[PDB]
């Protein structure tokens, strides 16, 4: 089946451009004047002034909201006595399908399934033995081949001819001894 | 080396000679985008967010305990989108230990 | 700390909804657009929802 | 209140002004032309063109276009 | 408020944005080089203006590094969830976090102007003397930028190392990634604001550290000092959001937590002691090189037993939940690009070999597939990871296929050629090159012209 | 109940401060530069008020932080020492054979020795009163005069000194290796000048950091004192 | 004293316990914005002038 | 606590200043209508009378003493709500180890709101496994998905209100006789007289009683410059 269709009549396809009629038509910078709705823009945006201009974090519209007895409103939980015990009923969310759209239903099936864990201790410590000295081995046989190639740079030979090279921008010079 | 909770003999003995390991579905729902309803302002909306958290949900076996949505780490414990202020009540990390004390108990 | 910041604070109910002079609902812009085009197609992938558990996300052509 | 519950409350519930993407598509946009602006304008300044005939700082055929 | 917020998931926010809107800048110079590349003689720069190409490749490198891939990695992604990793509700420093980031965008608008402003000349991103204190006074304000964003980072790391003080939970292994990486900061960026100092001193206070009788290989140590341990700095908080994605996307614990935290920390240890390999082809005593030799060798013994803990974290998963998640395909893409780039890493570590390849396009190969592609890849990991915690939108990234298929193909057409040009030999920094290097240096530059077509389908 | 932190929301000094960095660069004249650090140190002060004023949260971990904070910033500066030591020893192969005058190991390495000494004995005295509740007023005026003679004294140096910066690597690394060991006696003055008693004592970070910060200079003038003049 | 009536540490942020005057500091640096911006244009004119980048076309003709 | 800073001045005692000016309504405002300055003040008051009166102390019933100084008497109601408030502090600066959780005695995860993120560690030794977090919400009986502990969200919750050291005291204390004037008179006489003042909080409580200003050095005592 097509789970769209279910959800269908919802999804009204829009009428302007990004959600709003021009500003001529409809100025939704304005804060709106309906009642308990001075902190919010006409098109439902906060304003300016609750945000910005007059943010209570400035001192702005102070008001304290502990009481004096150090109170703040709390909603208790959804209590039931039955079978001479004091029940709380948890709140459950909504079903998917109304916060979502798409029809629970034909969910495939995902069963419990505790852990994937690698066993056998004793075959593990060998792996991570392995991990870190199989690249140890390979490095150990790099190294000899690098001290014998840096020492053969640095052989002292017999020379018989010298060449002097410059660098300078952006050209190269070179001296050398002239024949008697 | 973690390699799951010990097990004893005795413990796998079923009361029942039909017993069978239970087969609740863990997967959720189908799911998608969060869709608002364009009647609900912005205050409503938020509620709808609010409403919509996969990490609220839990499963409910046939004794009447749930397992809930779970996680490595506390990342995915705050609502989604991550709200401004998260933790308002420090989240508890539960530690086991075989202590004990007298007071605690009553004969 | 009396008097502090409390840890937990109820949220204050939503401002009141507004109805158009015809009665139809006000509505407020919306950033989920209904492309039109001919593809219906709907794709679906279980997805991790933690350690335990899986969701089925689908993701629809329109 | 619920409408500060979420940071950036009217892009993650979707009522943003698409103005406020516009401008950071622009920012990046002029962060862009830094690099090819001066390319444009050191070239004419040394050369006195904009920008070069591909291999005219070679010599060319006859016929070369 | 929009620059007032001191929410540190805020500032996470505003250090992404900000990355990608620089990232334009560096990806247009990146472009700028290889369609200049494309074949021998000028094709958008003229011959009398080659000092705009060494002013192209300066920018972009710096740019890269330090206004893009670290304030990513390093700023972007830690300021967002690491309060939220460790149990505690914000950041420690709230304002401390807030100059940060305005502190990177003022540098970054000092250097873009002087681009504008300034003659534009070149000295490479590593701003070696005689050269750097011989240019203009665009190499003072890049000077200045360098120094202002070392301010940057150091704060940010002091505020990372104070996490430790209120952690509530558990050190995970990502949090230990960007302790590590804010003590290897702390100890390097003192000695770069040193030297750089020294070059400003050249530069406008008639200093003679670097004339004669004064050693220019002097800049080279103090410089390398902090060069390296930038790029292990850089690394390091991609590998911690590699270890949480693997770990998640496949409900499997992370094996080994204590080898991978004692591994970040070796490298670390390795990675302040082996600067000199920067150095070879200078011409140091031979029991110098081969100290520095075998000592970055080992910098693989660390660094490999990550990646192996790595790939048993994917082995075994189950086979229902789905694996095309571009999150999972990026994560799963690093260990095999990372394993590339570090080979090669290895193979001119040996000094000789290096002898050959120093200052050619193989080293560009090397560093590019592990920044241009491993470290944007984990940024882009993590930041798919957590759309929903993020709730950004607009764009289609979340599952495609197409979107990691070409970017993977492309890419590696870009910087494979790179390593066969090493050999042939075509140098670095370089407009104009033989006739005969043309094949390769095309087939590049056909790559990255797609790779910019492709970045426009995630719109 | 209450959170545990009292979050910070808001903070504009940060735009100011780095607005008043950027001024630096985009100067015409060096005057503008004078009085832009007249406001830098107006607005870090500023900075330094809110600090006082989170007092108020009675947050056991606020002293925590700050101090390790200061230990970080030490390590800093050492490091930053450090670099100049690095410079200095790098051409070490190049001096004491060249046609300069080096500096007399007898005059000036002994009485900046004794006044940075009695620089260290005037702080500790400060915080042994600080651990006994007490205040003695002579205290902050015998500072005044220790760094008053240090100025002095220093200035002449560089006065008569016959050689300079441009004459041989080791003459730049003598005056800057000095010169940043100045900074950072300058640094004590801006901190020094507001010492005064605080009811609120063991609590309070000031105190803590002004004798780490005394300390960590007067002994960074011995590794200087045996490097150039010994 | 009573706990209660001092909630405005943590309902106002420290930045401006002061009341009109922390305000009024705010506001007094934010009518500096816009000279700033004219100061720092001016700057960039100023080096776009010295490096003779006006000249780029007037040089070729 | 170990998360909470030194103690201040007035964690031991309040200034003479903050005593109310109004005492005779003071000493007739009922428990549940007195602000925290003002049941200060009121136990102080009545509570060193009847302590400033040795003669009738031991024929005073300890739950009469009790009263008298504002003390509560505990009963298993208020001791749990008190408990629980501590142990919701203690948990605020300090780890959460405890005996593994089951049906029979689940771990109770104290919270003032209706949910509270909590992570299961597993049992001890081998039987501890990685950091599992979920978010415990009120109504449900959470059971780990790994280990099988299980977890209960308890609320501090009463009427509106969420428990605090006050609220109780409200709920359960039962205000008494109503305090005579007569017997702060009786005290204050007793231990100030003839210019000694060694009873010091009824020379002030006496004086306000009597107006303000009447008792002698009481004006001088309140003439303040600044
Ligand atoms: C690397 C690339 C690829 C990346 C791929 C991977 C990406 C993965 C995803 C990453 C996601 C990361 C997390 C995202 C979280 C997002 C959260 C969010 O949305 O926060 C809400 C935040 C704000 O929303 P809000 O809460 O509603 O804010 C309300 C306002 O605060 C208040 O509303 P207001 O209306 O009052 O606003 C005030 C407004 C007032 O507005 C106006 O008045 C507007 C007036 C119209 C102006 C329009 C511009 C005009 C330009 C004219 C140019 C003329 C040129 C002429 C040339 C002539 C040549 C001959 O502005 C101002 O007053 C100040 C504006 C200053 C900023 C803009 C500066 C523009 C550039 C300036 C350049 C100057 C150059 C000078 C150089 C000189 C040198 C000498 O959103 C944004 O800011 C937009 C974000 C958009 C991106 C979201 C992420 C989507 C995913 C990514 C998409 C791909 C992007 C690629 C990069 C761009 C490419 C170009
Ligand atoms: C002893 C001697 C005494 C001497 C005394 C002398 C005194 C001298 C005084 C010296 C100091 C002067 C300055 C004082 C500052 C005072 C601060 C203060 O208290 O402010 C309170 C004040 C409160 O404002 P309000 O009066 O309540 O009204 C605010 C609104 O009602 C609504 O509130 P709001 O805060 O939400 O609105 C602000 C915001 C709201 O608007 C928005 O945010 C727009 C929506 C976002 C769109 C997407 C933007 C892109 C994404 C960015 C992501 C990263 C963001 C990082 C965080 C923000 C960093 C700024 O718009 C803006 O302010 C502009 C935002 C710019 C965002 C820039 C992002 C990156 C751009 C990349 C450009 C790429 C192209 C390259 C070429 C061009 C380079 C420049 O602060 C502000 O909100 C305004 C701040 C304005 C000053 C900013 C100065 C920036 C300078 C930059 C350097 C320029 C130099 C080089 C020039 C080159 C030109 C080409
Ligand atoms: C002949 C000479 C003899 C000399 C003898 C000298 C004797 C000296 C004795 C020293 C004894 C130390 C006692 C204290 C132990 C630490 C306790 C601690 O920190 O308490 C937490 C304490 C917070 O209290 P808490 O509430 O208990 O914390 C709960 C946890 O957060 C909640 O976490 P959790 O419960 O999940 O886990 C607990 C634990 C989890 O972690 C642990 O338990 C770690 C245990 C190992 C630590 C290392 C011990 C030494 C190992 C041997 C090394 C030998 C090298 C020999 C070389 C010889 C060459 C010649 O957490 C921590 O430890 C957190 C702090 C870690 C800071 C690490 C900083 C990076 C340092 C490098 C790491 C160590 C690598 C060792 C080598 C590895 C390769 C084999 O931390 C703080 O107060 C934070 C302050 C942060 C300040 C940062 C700024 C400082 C200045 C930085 C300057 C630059 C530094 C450069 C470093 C370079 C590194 C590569
Ligand atoms: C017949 C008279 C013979 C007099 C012989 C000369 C004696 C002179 C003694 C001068 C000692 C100055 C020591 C300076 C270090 C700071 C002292 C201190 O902490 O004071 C705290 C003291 C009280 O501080 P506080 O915070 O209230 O209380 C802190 C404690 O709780 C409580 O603090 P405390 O009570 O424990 O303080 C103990 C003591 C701690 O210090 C000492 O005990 C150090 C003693 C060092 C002895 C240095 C003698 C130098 C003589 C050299 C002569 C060379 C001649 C060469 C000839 C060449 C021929 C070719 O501090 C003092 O007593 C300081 C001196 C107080 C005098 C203040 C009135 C103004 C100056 C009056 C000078 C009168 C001179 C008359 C000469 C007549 C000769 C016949 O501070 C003050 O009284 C206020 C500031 C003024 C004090 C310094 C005054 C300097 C006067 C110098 C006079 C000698 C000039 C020689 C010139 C030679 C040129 C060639
Ligand atoms: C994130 C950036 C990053 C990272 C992680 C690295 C990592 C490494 N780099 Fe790289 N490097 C750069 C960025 C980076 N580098 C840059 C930008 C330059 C050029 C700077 C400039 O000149 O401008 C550079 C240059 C550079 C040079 C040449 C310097 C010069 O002369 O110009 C060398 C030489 O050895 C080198 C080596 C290494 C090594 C050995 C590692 C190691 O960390 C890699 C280790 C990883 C592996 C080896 C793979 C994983 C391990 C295994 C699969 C198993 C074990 C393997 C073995 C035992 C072989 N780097
Ligand atoms: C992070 C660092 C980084 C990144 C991403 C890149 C990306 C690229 N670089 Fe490189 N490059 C360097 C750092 C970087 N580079 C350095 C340090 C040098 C040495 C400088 C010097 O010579 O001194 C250099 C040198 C360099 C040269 C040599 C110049 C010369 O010597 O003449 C060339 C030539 O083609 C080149 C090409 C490219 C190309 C084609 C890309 C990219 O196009 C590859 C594909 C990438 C994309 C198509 C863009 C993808 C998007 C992003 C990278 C941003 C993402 C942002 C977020 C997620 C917030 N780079
Ligand atoms: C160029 C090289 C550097 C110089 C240029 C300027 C650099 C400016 C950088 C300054 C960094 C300051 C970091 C401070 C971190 C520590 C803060 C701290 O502990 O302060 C609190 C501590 C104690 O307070 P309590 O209320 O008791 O307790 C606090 C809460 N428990 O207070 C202090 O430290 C008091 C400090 C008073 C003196 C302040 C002086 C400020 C000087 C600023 C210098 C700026 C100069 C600029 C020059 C520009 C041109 C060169
Ligand atoms: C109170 C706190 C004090 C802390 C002070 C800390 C001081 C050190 C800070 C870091 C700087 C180190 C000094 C710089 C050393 C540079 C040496 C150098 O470049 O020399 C090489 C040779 O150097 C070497 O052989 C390399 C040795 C490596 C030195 C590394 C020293 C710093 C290491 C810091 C690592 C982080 C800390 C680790 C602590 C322990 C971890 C377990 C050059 O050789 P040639 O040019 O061929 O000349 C030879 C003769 N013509
Ligand atoms: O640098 O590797
Ligand atoms: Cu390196
Ligand atoms: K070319
Ligand atoms: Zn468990």
């Amino acid at each position: 089946k097509s789970y769209y269709d279910d959800f269908k009549d919802r999804l009204k396809p829009g009428k302007y451009t990004q959600g709003r009629c021009p500003q001529s038509e409809g100025d939704y910078r304005q804060e709106s004047k309906t009642i308990g709705r001075e902190h919010l823009n006409d098109d439902g945006t906060r304003s300016k002034r609750y945000t910005v201009k007059e943010a209570d974090a400035l001192g702005y519209h102070y008001h304290p909201p502990i009481d004096k007895k150090g109170q703040v409103y709390v909603k208790g939980p959804n209590t039931v006595i039955e079978r001479g015990q004091t029940w709380i009923k948890g709140y459950e969310l909504p079903s998917m399908e109304y916060t979502y759209g798409p029809k629970q239903e034909d969910i495939p099936f995902y069963p419990r399934v505790k852990l994937n864990v690698w066993g056998n201790y004793n075959l593990v410590m060998k792996v991570e033995f392995l991990f870190f000295y199989l690249p140890t081995i390979i490095v150990f046989g790099i190294c000899i081949p690098v001290y014998t190639i840096n020492f053969a740079q640095e052989e002292v030979i017999y020379t018989t001819m010298t060449v002097k090279v410059t660098g300078r921008q952006w050209y190269w010079v070179y001296e050398v001894e002239s024949p008697t | 080396i973690y390699e799951g909770q010990t097990v004893q003999e005795s413990e796998l003995i079923p009361q029942e000679d039909d017993w069978v390991i239970e087969e609740t579905n863990f997967c959720l729902g189908r799911n998608c985008y969060v869709r608002f309803r364009e009647e609900d302002d912005l205050a409503r909306r938020a509620l709808h967010q609010m409403d919509s958290q996969l990490n609220k949900m839990h499963t409910r076996l046939r004794d009447g305990t749930v397992i809930p949505y779970m996680s490595f780490h506390p990342d995915e414990m705050v609502d989604r989108p991550a709200p401004i202020h998260t933790f308002s009540e420090k989240p508890l990390l539960k530690w086991t230990w075989d202590e004990t004390y007298e007071e605690a108990y009553d004969d | 700390r009396i008097g502090g910041p409390p840890v937990f604070m109820q949220f204050p109910p939503p401002p009141p909804k507004e109805y158009l002079a015809d009665g139809t609902p006000k509505t407020y812009p919306l950033h989920q657009p209904v492309f039109d085009h001919g593809y219906t197609w709907e794709h679906w992938y279980m997805t991790n929802a933690g350690v335990f558990h899986t969701v089925y996300y689908g993701e629809f052509a329109k | 209140n619920l409408e500060d519950h979420f940071d950036l409350a009217e892009y993650m519930m979707k009522m943003h002004n698409p103005m406020s993407e516009y401008l950071y598509w622009i920012a990046g946009f002029v962060s862009g032309l830094h690099g090819i602006l001066p390319l444009l304008h050191s070239n004419y300044y040394f050369s006195g063109m904009f920008l070069p005939r591909d291999n005219d700082n070679t010599q060319l055929c006859d016929d070369s276009w | 408020f929009y620059i007032l917020v001191n929410n540190n998931k805020r500032i996470g926010i505003y250090y992404i944005k900000l990355s990608i809107i620089i990232g334009i800048l560096g990806i247009v110079l990146s472009y700028i080089i290889r369609v200049e590349l494309y074949n021998s003689g000028n094709r958008i720069i003229k011959y009398d203006n080659v000092n705009y190409y060494n002013m192209v490749i300066t920018l972009h490198g710096l740019l890269m590094i330090f206004y893009i891939i670290m304030p990513g990695l390093y700023g972007g992604i830690p300021l967002y969830i690491l309060p939220i990793l460790s149990v505690i509700t914000d950041i420690v420093l709230p304002r401390i976090n807030n100059i940060s980031i305005i502190i990177v965008l003022i540098s970054y608008i000092v250097v873009i102007n002087s681009i504008v402003i300034e003659y534009n000349i070149g000295t490479g991103w590593t701003l070696y003397p005689p050269l750097s204190i011989i240019g203009t006074v665009i190499v003072n304000m890049i000077l200045y930028g360098l120094i202002i964003i070392g301010i940057s980072s150091i704060i940010s790391a002091i505020n990372f190392m104070n996490i430790l003080i209120v952690i509530d939970g558990i050190i995970y292994v990502y949090i230990w990634s960007i302790i590590i990486t804010s003590v290897l900061l702390i100890i390097s960026l003192p000695i770069l604001n040193g030297i750089l100092l020294m070059i400003l001193s050249d530069i406008y206070f008639n200093s003679i550290y670097f004339i004669l009788n004064g050693d220019v290989v002097l800049y080279q140590h103090l410089f390398w000092y902090f060069g390296h341990p930038e790029v292990y700095i850089l690394i390091l908080p991609a590998f911690g959001i590699i270890s949480i994605i693997l770990s998640v996307l496949n409900n499997k614990i992370i094996f080994g937590m204590k080898s991978m935290i004692l591994a970040i920390i070796m490298i670390s240890i390795l990675g302040s002691i082996v600067w000199a390999h920067h150095i070879y082809t200078v011409g140091l005593e031979l029991d110098t090189k081969i100290y520095f030799n075998n000592l970055t060798l080992i910098i693989s013994i660390p660094t490999g037993n990550k990646i192996y803990n790595w790939i048993i974290l994917y082995i075994g998963s189950y086979n229902i939940l789905y694996n095309g998640y571009q999150s999972l395909i990026f994560s799963i893409m690093f260990i095999i690009i990372f394993i590339i780039g570090g080979i090669t890493g290895i193979i001119i570590s040996i000094d000789i070999i290096d002898i050959g390849l120093h200052d050619t396009y193989y080293i560009v190969s090397h560093f590019h597939y592990i920044l241009s592609i491993g470290a944007v890849i984990s940024l882009l990991a993590g930041i798919l990871l957590l759309k929903d915690i993020i709730g950004y939108y607009n764009v289609i990234i979340k599952i495609n296929k197409y979107f990691g298929l070409l970017l993977f193909i492309n890419i590696n057409i870009i910087f494979t050629p790179q390593f066969i040009i090493g050999f042939n030999v075509m140098p670095r920094r370089i407009l104009e090159y033989s006739d005969n290097i043309i094949v390769w240096n095309l087939i590049s530059s056909i790559g990255s012209i797609s790779t910019i077509l492709i970045l426009l389908s995630i719109f | 109940f209450e959170l545990n932190i009292n979050i910070i929301n808001y903070n504009y000094l940060g735009i100011i401060i780095t607005v008043i960095i950027s001024i630096y660069i985009y100067n015409n004249s060096n005057i503008i530069s004078v009085y832009n650090s007249n406001l830098l140190l107006i607005n870090i002060n500023i900075w330094m008020k809110y600090n006082i004023l989170d007092m108020l949260n009675l947050n056991v971990l606020d002293y925590k932080i700050l101090l390790w904070i200061v230990v970080i910033i030490i390590s800093n500066e050492i490091l930053l020492f450090v670099s100049f030591y690095w410079i200095y020893y790098h051409n070490y192969i190049n001096y004491y054979h060249v046609n300069i005058l080096i500096l007399n190991s007898y005059n000036i390495v002994y009485n900046n020795i004794i006044l940075l000494t009695l620089l260290s004995t005037i702080v500790n005295i400060k915080f042994y009163n600080y651990i006994l509740s007490y205040y003695k007023y002579i205290l902050s005026y015998l500072i005044y005069y220790n760094n008053y003679m240090f100025n002095n004294k220093i200035i002449l140096e560089y006065k008569n000194n016959s050689n300079y910066t441009n004459d041989s690597v080791y003459m730049t690394s003598y005056f800057y290796i000095i010169l940043l060991h100045y900074i950072h006696i300058y640094d004590s003055i801006i901190l020094i000048v507001v010492y005064n008693y605080v009811n609120y004592k063991n609590i309070n970070n000031y105190y803590i950091n002004i004798n780490i910060y005394y300390h960590l200079i007067e002994v960074l003038y011995i590794v200087i004192s045996i490097l150039l003049y010994l | 004293i009573d706990p209660t009536k001092n909630q405005w540490r943590w309902c106002v942020d420290p930045a401006w316990y002061g009341g009109m005057r922390d305000k009024a500091n705010m506001d007094m640096y934010r009518l500096m914005v816009y000279p700033f911006f004219g100061y720092a244009l001016l700057y960039l004119h100023s080096r776009f002038k010295q490096n003779d980048k006006y000249n780029v076309f007037a040089k070729w003709r | 606590y170990r998360h909470w800073h030194r103690m201040s001045e007035d964690d031991w005692a309040l200034p003479l200043d903050s005593m109310p000016e109004d005492v005779k309504t003071l000493m007739a405002t009922p428990q549940t209508e007195r602000g925290f300055v003002e049941d200060y003040w009121y136990n102080r008051i009545r509570g060193e009378a009847t302590l400033l009166d040795p003669e009738a102390l031991p024929s005073k019933s300890y739950i009469a003493l009790a009263r008298d100084m504002g003390l509560q008497i505990v009963d298993e109601p208020s001791s749990h709500m008190m408990g629980l408030i501590e142990l919701y502090e203690y948990l605020r600066g300090a780890s959460f180890v405890g005996p593994f959780g089951t049906i029979e005695n689940p771990v109770l995860v104290p919270a003032v709101g209706q949910e509270r993120v909590v992570a299961c560690t597993g049992g001890v030794g081998d039987e501890e496994h990685f950091t599992l977090w979920f978010r415990c919400r009120e109504g449900f009986m959470y059971r780990c998905g790994e280990c099988d502990q299980i977890f209960m969200l308890v609320r501090l919750y009463y009427e509106d209100r969420y428990w605090t050291q006050t609220l109780v005291r409200d709920t359960f204390m039962s205000d008494g006789d109503m305090f005579d004037l007569k017997t702060l008179e009786r005290v204050h006489k007793m231990w100030n007289k003839d210019e000694m003042v060694r009873w010091e909080v009824g020379y002030w409580a006496q004086d306000y009683v009597l107006g303000k200003g009447v008792l002698p050095g009481m004006v001088e005592e309140h003439t303040r410059v600044n």
